[PDB]
């Protein structure tokens, strides 16, 4: 569609409220998401792959980490997705734990000895 | 194909069903594109629809047509018209499934012959033991009381629906000889 | 061609009518066996001698089989050899390369057989012994549920996801008992006289009952309830008419032998003649 | 059209792939939502934007509980 | 647009020969299960059929027309009396009308034979009959509201034989008065 | 193929694999779609599939031969296993 109406449906699904009930954070999603709009760090959905299967190994399950190998594989066999970086990452950012060092971990091109 | 086999079962014979004195009901046979696992089945059925037009024309032939009053009882006398009356009221099953067939292929027309042929498979063997029965009737020209005992002779027989059907004919039969001995005694 | 067309289409129309089987195959060898397996052929250098394989559809085989077993006779596969249904070998599909498809329609074709001698015995019936047709009775009553059963698979073919391996699988405890009523009419036509012929197979039944004594017990119980009821029926007559009555005897006794009514055989026949002696007053 | 159809089917097949991948990760989102994720990443968009967006729009529905 | 879209039935048909990802075509049923189109293109080429063998001057009649219901209240039109567009005082279509319009023809003829008030047991005869033609006339649209073709057939063949044997009784020279009243006694 | 595969594997010998009296369901033919090594895992795979039809034919003898009840049981548990 376009990306200001697209909002309001996501308004709607999340919320159980209408968009015309709240626009508070409706309002908030408007601020954020036309200030900036294009990323910062390269994409490749390998590096989130090998990301994704940190993160498996982290919440204490490892059979899964074997089940998004295959799924992931199934993701290329497809191909309809424009960016599949963006949702792999997208769906990352939202992770949950059911149930040190943070300043090691596999990071992106830092895109300071690049220029497009 | 559908319709076309009900119509002629019931004695309206077309063209694909061409009505013969001696082969019956019997299906074209010169399609250049008829499939031989249907044949065996199209001649199966045939049989049923040609007995069931012999019955019908017998009693209509010899019930009715007189105001009742030869000197034969083969083909004339009261208890030969008993015989064929009963004999009408054993075949309305058979119109019971005709007619219960056509409203199961005007829901779907897409219905196999197996479907049919096992539900006929119960009349299958019940027209051809009656047909013995009727046939020496008239061609013995089996006179009177006579008629009483060969059905009856017929009625010993180990199939349960032939023995209770045959059993309807002679109580049908029955009533006829018991209406004139109510009378003279 | 405006008719030839819409038959085409909807209906087959390729193996009885000349019209060689048309399939749009994508290809690939997963399910292109044969031409990879004629290649294979062609690089062993016979040289070539071409067989008849004609590369049909597979789902018709298997309606055709189960029609075989439902009863019906006379179909285009499984060539006749004396009146034995036996496999056909000029007809191939894609896989099973035609040795292992030769072997799996061999084994529907020996269960065949025993299906067509049961249905040869019913139609020289329709087309007395006092016992044959209580007997083909029961017979045809065990083929009115098992058809049943078939044409609900056929029913499923209509409306697939259905192979080989599955309704054989299905069908594997109806092929079981079928093998036994190979066993049970083999006595019934081993044969003078057509009562000792009647015992004769009365007996195995009144024995392979005991045998078992699971699933094929209720079978074997409900053909045997079925064959001796017209004996039960003459023993009542001969016992409250005071006489018995069957055209030319099929009793043992006179005025090969069967165990179920021997125990108390000599309380009928004393029984019998006496109330004959309170007809008789 | 058969081809465009398919490819719908095709599109199905990847959404329940990230059904999985969404309920071992123990994500909120459901199908139809994601094929809206997947239409704003067909115009362009950053993840991080939309993380912020959906990290704002389900704690403020922790507001009104 | 997407999730719109996506809910449709997929493929449960699965392929032997196409294994990866079958689309699916539909394994082409037989010519017993399939119909209403397949069967108007088979009488019409069993007709080609005969009019080849013919030459092309054979002409049956129905090739197509009319009905199921239409057809049923043109039929029971004729049991009033009131005749069709066929009949006055596929081609088997035309055999099961002819075996019910004798029926209504025969009707006509018995009202035909009592349309008139010598003879005064005559006068008293014929006002006796019309008092079961009435009955005849009530016994139809009050039973069907409208059934199948076949049941009209089947169902009025217990009712119409018994008005046939009143037209062996009748004339439609013939006695009336106490000749006729003797003779009837 | 596999069609094939898994009915040969159900009992069906088949002229891929050649049936024998001493180790069932030999391979040696060479086709150049296959691996030349793929066989020695087929090898492994045939060990399966003969015992299973070694199985059916002790099955379909029985029930000096051997007879009884004890018979009708130590081949019906063969059955749901």
């Amino acid at each position: 569609k376009s990306p200001n109406v697209l909002l309001q449906n996501l308004c709607c699904r999340i919320l159980g409220r209408s968009e015309a009930d709240v626009a508070q954070q409706f309002q908030y999603a408007v601020r954020v998401i036309g200030s900036n709009f294009a990323p910062t760090v390269e994409r490749d959905e390998f590096l989130v792959a090998e990301k994704i299967k940190k993160e498996l190994i982290r919440q204490r399950r490892e059979a899964d980490a074997a089940l998004f190998s295959e799924l992931h594989r199934k993701l290329h066999s497809q191909g309809v997705l424009k960016n599949k970086w963006s949702i792999l990452y997208l769906l990352l950012s939202l992770s949950e734990d059911p149930r040190s060092y943070a300043t090691l971990f596999a990071q992106a091109l830092p895109r300071d000895a690049h220029s497009t | 194909m559908i319709h076309e086999l009900l119509l002629a079962l019931s004695g309206y014979p077309g063209s694909i069903f061409t009505w013969n004195k001696r082969s019956g009901l019997q299906v074209s046979q010169d399609f250049p594109f008829l499939h031989p696992s249907e044949t065996s089945v199209l001649n199966r059925l045939c049989r049923l629809g040609t007995d069931y037009i012999r019955f019908t024309e017998f009693i209509e032939q010899y019930t009715g047509h007189v105001q009742q009053q030869q000197g034969q009882g083969g083909l004339h006398g009261i208890y030969l018209r008993a015989f064929c009356t009963g004999l009408d009221s054993v075949l309305q099953p058979y119109r019971q499934a005709l007619l219960d067939l056509e409203q199961e292929f005007l829901g779907d027309p897409h219905l196999s012959i197996s479907h049919v042929n096992y539900f006929l498979d119960q009349f299958q063997l019940l027209f051809p033991s009656v047909m013995v029965v009727v046939e020496q009737i008239k061609s013995q020209k089996i006179h009177g009381c006579q008629i009483l005992e060969t059905v009856y002779k017929h009625s010993c027989g180990g199939l349960p629906p032939v023995r209770s059907a045959l059993e309807k004919i002679l109580a049908v039969c029955h009533g006829v000889m018991y209406k004139q001995l109510s009378a003279w005694m | 061609p405006d008719d030839r067309s819409w038959l085409e289409h909807h209906v087959v129309h390729q193996y009885w009518t000349a019209r060689p089987s048309q399939f749009p195959h994508s290809l690939h060898l997963h399910s292109n066996l044969a031409a990879v397996w004629d290649q294979h052929l062609y690089s062993s250098d016979p040289l070539y001698v071409p067989d008849d394989r004609v590369l049909v559809t597979e789902t018709q085989v298997i309606r055709e089989t189960l029609w075989l077993l439902s009863g019906v006779k006379k179909l285009f596969i499984f060539q006749l050899i004396d009146g034995k249904v036996t496999v056909r070998n000029n007809i191939i599909v894609t896989h099973l390369t035609h040795s292992c498809l030769r072997s799996v329609l061999e084994q529907i074709a020996a269960y065949g057989q025993v299906v067509f001698r049961l249905q040869e015995f019913i139609d020289e019936v329709m087309g007395p012994f006092r016992t044959y047709q209580a007997f083909m009775w029961a017979l045809y009553k065990y083929f009115i549920s098992f058809k049943e059963e078939l044409a609900e698979i056929e029913k499923c073919i209509i409306n697939t996801t259905i192979t080989l391996a599955i309704v054989v699988d299905k069908l594997a405890p109806r092929l079981s008992q079928l093998k036994v009523l190979h066993k049970v009419f083999s006595t019934g036509v081993a044969e003078t006289r057509n009562v000792v012929r009647a015992s004769h197979l009365l007996n195995t039944l009144y024995k392979a009952i005991l045998e078992y004594d699971e699933q094929t017990v209720s079978l074997l119980f409900s053909l045997w309830v079925e064959t001796v009821r017209p004996y039960l029926q003459t023993v009542d007559e001969w016992i409250v008419h005071g006489h018995l009555w069957d055209g030319a005897r099929e009793f043992i006794i006179q005025r090969t032998m069967v165990s179920f009514l021997k125990p108390v055989l000599k309380q009928i026949i004393m029984a019998g003649k006496s109330m004959q002696l309170l007809k008789n007053l | 059209a058969a081809a465009a159809a398919a490819n719908l089917n095709a599109v199905r097949e990847t959404m329940d792939v990230l059904l999985e991948i969404s309920r071992i990760l123990n994500t909120g989102l459901d199908m139809e939502t994601l094929s809206i994720c997947v239409r704003l990443c067909e115009q362009g968009i950053n993840p991080e934007a939309l993380s912020s967006v959906i990290k704002e729009l389900r704690k403020a529905t922790e507001a009104l509980k | 647009l997407w999730e719109a879209a996506l809910t449709y039935e997929a493929s449960k048909r699965r392929c032997w020969e196409r294994v990866g990802c079958p689309p699916g075509h539909r394994e082409e049923p037989y010519l017993t299960e399939a119909g209403r189109d397949a069967f108007d293109k088979f009488c019409r080429l069993h007709q080609g059929e005969l009019q080849l063998l013919a030459g092309g001057v054979l002409q049956a009649p129905q090739p197509v027309l009319v009905k199921e219901c239409e057809l049923v209240k043109d039929v029971l039109n004729v049991l009033i009396g009131v005749v069709s567009a066929t009949f006055s005082l596929p081609e088997s279509i035309s055999s099961l009308l002819s075996e019910v319009a004798e029926y209504g023809t025969c009707y006509t003829r018995l009202s035909h034979f009592s349309l008139q008030p010598k003879g005064l047991v005559f006068q008293a005869f014929t006002s006796g009959l019309r008092r079961y033609l009435q009955y005849y006339r009530a016994c139809v649209l009050s039973t069907p509201p409208t059934l199948s073709l076949l049941t009209i057939g089947f169902l009025f063949k217990k009712l119409g034989r018994q008005l046939r044997y009143l037209a062996e009784l009748c004339g439609v020279a013939f006695p009336t008065g106490v000749k006729l009243l003797s003779y009837l006694y």
